[PDB]
């Protein structure tokens, strides 16, 4: 097994359970109209 | 590695009757993979982006539809782009699609962004066409090089602290944004947990809270989940992809979440439109639609 493969496997297993313990020590609108790219269809 | 040459050859087939291949050399593609991979790792796994920005959902190897979207929205770097993942599988030209996207990431690394979708994962794209395309047109070693590059893609993005973007959706494990930042790369997609969910979860109108997902992985989540999430993090909108929708885009929970799907006539099995969402500097969002044949 390559080192990259070993690291990827280690990280994959770590990433399965990301602890919620993360301790440190303009407004959206929508236009009214959709633009059609290919009206000839 | 001559990047402008590569992009020139990829764009050359624009206007050709859809389906004409571009055959870059194996070394050129390997170069794209290795250089974009370096760039992905040098940038945050949770991107923080500013408008104006154009956002696209699943492309799934529909190269000529990608070119139509770029043609209307403006080819990089005319406009800034964020893609939400699922570049490969199902379509006939995954290779041209991912090569052009990676080329633009390398050429304009501060103005062009790609998130990871659930198909940017060897165990999925082994089965749904990308492995086959690589084996046919190149070799399986190039496929493994793509996998190593996919394993470094960022996972989510926040636009102007108001629009949370990811491929699938929310996770019952997602309590703080900092948790996404703890995810380590390179990585495969685990079969459960925060990373899995961000790539695999779906909204569902009939579920209060969290439900089972018919996909057989991750969860579904209801309108109330979306609302409490937006409120807690002072966000206005979730923007995700991952599911084909008739009109190309589709709202959920009274416009608090939008699904974007950019590949029209998906798989030649659905009659959906594709859509891209443009976000201007005031965060006014509009939709540009590719209607089905
Ligand atoms: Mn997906
Ligand atoms: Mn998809």
């Amino acid at each position: 097994e390559t080192e990259l493969d070993n690291l990827t496997e280690f990280n994959t297993a770590h990433n399965k359970r990301i602890s919620t313990l993360t301790i440190e020590e303009s407004r959206v609108t929508f236009s009214e109209d959709d633009e059609i790219i290919n009206p000839e269809d | 590695l001559n990047l402008d040459s590569i992009i020139g050859r990829l764009l050359e087939v624009q206007g050709s009757r859809p389906g004409k291949n571009v055959q870059l050399t194996e070394n050129e593609i390997r170069g794209l993979c290795l250089k974009s991979r370096e760039i992905f790792l040098s940038q945050p796994i949770l991107l923080e982006l500013e408008a104006p920005l154009k956002i696209c959902g699943d492309i799934h190897g529909q190269y000529y539809d990608l070119l139509r979207l770029f043609e209307y929205g403006g080819f990089p770097p005319e406009s800034n782009y964020l893609f939400l993942g699922d570049y490969v599988d199902r379509g006939k030209q995954s290779l041209e699609t991912i090569c052009l996207l990676l080329a633009y990431k390398i050429k304009y690394p501060e103005n062009f962004f790609l998130l990871r979708g659930n198909h940017e994962c060897a165990s999925i794209n082994r089965i749904y066409g990308f492995y086959d395309e690589c084996k046919r047109r190149y070799n399986i070693k190039l496929w493994k090089t793509f996998t190593d590059c996919f394993n470094c893609l960022p996972i989510a993005a926040i636009v102007d602290e108001k629009i949370f973007c990811c491929h699938g959706g929310l996770s019952p494990d997602l309590q703080s944004m900092e948790q996404i930042r703890r995810i380590m790369r390179p990585t495969d997609v685990p079969d459960q947990g925060l990373l899995c969910d961000l790539l695999w979860s779906d909204p569902d109108k009939d579920v209060q809270g969290w439900g089972e997902n018919d996909r057989g992985v991750s969860f579904t989540f209801g309108a109330e989940v979306v609302a409490k999430f937006l409120h807690k993090h002072d966000l206005d909108l979730i923007c995700r992809a991952h599911q084909v929708v008739e009109d190309g885009y589709e709202f959920f929970a009274k416009r608090q979440l939008v699904t974007l799907f950019s590949a029209p006539n998906y798989c030649g099995e659905f009659d959906n439109a594709g859509a891209m969402m443009s976000v201007d500097e005031t965060l006014m969002c509009s939709f540009q639609i590719l209607k089905p044949a």
